[PDB]
RNA sequence: CGGAAGGGAUAACCGCUGAAAGCAUCUAAGCGGGAAGCCCGCCCCAAGAUGAGGCCUCCCACGGCGUCAAGCCGGUAAGGAC
RNA sequence: GGGGAGGUUUGGCACCUCGAUGUCGGCUCGUCGCAUCCUGGGGCUGAAGAAGGUCCCAAGGGUUGGGCUGUUCGCCCAUUAA
RNA sequence: CCGAGCGCGGGAACAACCGAGACCGCCAGCUAAGGCCCCCAAGUCUGGGCUAAGUGGUAAAGGAUGUGGCGCCGCGAAGACA
């Protein structure tokens, strides 16, 4: 024969939790759901992997010192560009970065692994825009 | 501990006495109960971390209860030769080695008062808290500098020769 | 950090006090406000001000003769002081008084194209012994082999002009209502008869 | 002393605190005030 | 005229209540002081911040092929340009 | 007398390059490093004060101008918080 | 072993480390080395031990009341550590 190939889908939206789990646990689930690779319909080169709207990002938990320890660069083209700020005040400025970042480095990279990781929308709240389904999950 | 106020919580004992209430919130690692009269602790288990915390929180609540019980003797002896302390209105305005008079003010949920010039008294109606300013006068002016002059609690000043080992 | 909007002119000395002092005139003139901002549906705290009245149908439009005032358009439009509630009407000249230090914006005139010597400034050399081929020019930019990149951000030969700066802790000694003006220790940016805005200044607060 | 790889009891007037992370020897005359550096 | 003032977390270090290990400790729970250093305030860029954001206004259909599907074609209205 | 770290010096090796990898110092232009020379702070001192010594943290900013020598290195010069 | 196996898969990439001899096709099954949380294919399997350092994520003589576990010789209900 010849494997088959899902025809259109649907885009099903999802939403999980944030408070009480575990950073790194968390988008390890969450990039599988990005990617089709949860669904029994999966293919590589077309993203119909889960829109995953996250509520309140901002109660992230983690383990050991990360929360000071864990330190998040950025580097200008600028000889000096370095800029290393922690997982500290990067909860108390735009946390919701830490989640997207963590996951951001679980998708591939190739100019899909991005398309994907529009399809992923944090909030740190709750709250989001009740657009639709969403159902919510564990 | 008898005309208190304990009060147990999650992990957190208000205790009232007859000067005010504080809030002693520790971990609820161990057993927090007041039972027939008197306030018990007991660890969950024979281990480093657990023993310590057993011990620490027992003693920790133990005293906040002796605080609103009243646990305030901590006071300042300023010996020296020209450092005056005097107390007008709120702020204590004692005056040492510095060329300017030091302006304290007696703060939030203690009480300071100035007997004498030569030593500050402090009622302290919160342990912890206490200490602090004690030791915050203290390192306002250190004592014992070399022979002497200071700020000195009671602490027998160790000496060190004077016009002299300076080679 | 109150402001307003204002056109350059003067630059003398006025003998005043005693000593001297190079003063910079400006005209605040009648300069409006047209439009206030609220967070929520803005998310700061700001005015627009306009300028000088010549405008007829070169303008038209939206006008903001509309807004909720008209009082038409200036011809030099309008800008926006940040963090500034007014009291509603045409704002001034007289906003601040003859005794404070302020803070005072406007565009650098055109110097474009320039020379690094001219520019963030270098140095050049040799006028005889070495060459004449090296003048004006800088020399070096940056490693052998590693990096074998170029620096970015290396002080470069560019331009150097049309630009815009703010400088602080001026001394606006005179106002005059009868004309609207304001006068400071001159220390002005720009050419004269354009645009700048004042503001009030910072130091301890 | 004060500051350096070996650090004693050296006179028993003294004690190995291992406070903020590292060793220290502290005492009452702070000339053998060490430090595990 | 610019380096400020000041705020927030810190090093080395100095301290407070306090155990395991009745005593001790600046700590393993908690808390305070502490640097030209770190973050900011300051000046400037900057929504090509593909995520193009926001505010204030201003103009408005069927006109010929797409009936249902996104276009396509000729001048217009705010306008903008040569 | 032991143990290390560093890769500047001085050497051992001869793997890229013999159809080319133009070697010194100075000009110009730097940037990084910290085992900090200056400036904060702090510790201890055989530290009265003064100034000094030594050890830890700290590169933000600074690190001058003339004489001799091609000379970097050096000495001198008049200085500087350096 | 390469060279001649820069044909294959691990080894992050790497002639020679590990595994393993390519006549060709296959949208078929096992399995090697490594590996199974997601790269990237497969156990966030099973069960119990150690550790608090990001050790793991590459350094010594040496140093310390770090923590788990073992052993030895007194002290002690005649009564002790403090």
């Amino acid at each position: 024969m010849k494997t088959y190939v899902p025809k259109q889908v649907e885009p099903r939206w999802v939403l999980i939790d944030a408070e009480g789990k575990t950073l790194g646990r968390l988008a390890t689930k969450i990039a599988t759901l990005l990617r089709g690779k949860h669904r029994p319909d999966w293919t590589p080169n077309v993203a119909m992997g889960d829109f995953v709207v996250v509520v309140n990002a901002d109660k992230i938990r983690v383990t050991g010192k990360k929360l000071e320890q864990k330190i998040y660069t950025r580097y200008s083209g600028y000889p000096g560009g370095l800029k290393k700020i922690p997982l500290e005040k990067m909860l108390a400025t735009h946390p919701e970065r830490v989640l997207e970042h963590a996951v951001k480095g679980m998708l591939p990279k190739g100019p899909l692994g991005r398309r994907l990781f529009k399809r992923l929308k944090v909030y740190a709240g709750p709250d989001h825009p009740h657009q639709a389904q969403r159902p919510e999950k564990l | 501990p008898k005309g208190v106020s304990v009060e147990v919580a999650p992990g957190r004992v208000k205790v009232k006495g007859p000067k005010g209430e504080l809030e002693v919130p520790v971990s609820p690692e161990m057993r927090v109960v007041v039972e027939e009269g008197v306030v018990r602790v007991e660890r969950p288990s024979d281990e480093r971390r657990h023993k310590s915390l057993h011990g620490l929180t027992r003693t920790l609540i133990a005293n906040a209860v002796k605080g609103v019980s009243e646990g305030y003797s901590k006071e300042l002896l300023i010996k020296g030769i020209g450092y005056r302390a005097r107390l007008v209105g709120r702020a204590l305005e004692l005056t040492v080695g510095f060329s300017h008079p030091v302006v304290v003010e007696p703060p939030e949920g203690i009480t300071f008062e100035v007997p004498e010039p030569t030593r500050v008294r402090v009622s302290g109606i919160d342990k912890q808290k206490v200490g602090q300013v004690a030791a915050n006068i203290r390192a306002i002016r250190k004592p014992s500098a070399y022979h002497e002059k200071g700020i000195y609690y009671a602490g027998e000043p160790v000496r060190l020769k004077p016009g002299k080992a300076g080679a | 950090m109150k402001g307003i909007l204002g056109v350059k002119v003067g630059m003398t000395r006025i003998f005043r006090d005693d000593r001297a002092v190079p003063v910079t005139v400006i005209l605040a003139g009648p300069c409006p406000v047209v439009q206030r901002r609220t967070p929520e549906k803005d998310g700061y705290t700001a005015v627009q001000l306009g300028f000088l009245p010549q405008n007829p149908k070169r303008v038209n439009r939206p006008l903001k003769g509309h807004f909720a005032k008209a009082g038409v358009e200036p011809v030099r439009i309008l800008r926006e002081i940040r963090d500034f509630n007014p009291e509603g009407d045409t704002v001034t000249v007289e906003i601040f008084k003859p005794g404070e230090r302020v803070d005072v914006t406007g565009t650098s005139k055109g110097r474009g194209f320039a020379g690094v010597m001219k520019r963030w400034n270098f140095a050049g050399g040799p006028d005889s012994h070495g060459a004449h081929k090296i003048h004006r020019h800088p020399g070096s930019i940056g490693n052998r082999k590693t990096p074998g990149r170029v620096y970015k951000g290396k002080k470069m030969a560019g331009h150097y002009g049309a630009e815009r700066v703010t400088v602080m802790n001026l001394e606006v000694v005179d106002v005059i209502p009868e004309e609207n003006l304001l006068l400071v220790k001159g220390a002005v940016p720009g050419p004269n008869g354009g645009l700048v805005i004042v503001r009030e200044t910072k130091k301890a607060a | 002393m004060k500051v350096r790889a070996s650090v004693k009891r050296i006179c028993d007037k003294c004690k190995v605190i291992r406070r903020h992370g590292r060793v220290y020897v502290i005492c009452e005359n702070p000339k053998h005030k060490q430090r595990q550096g």
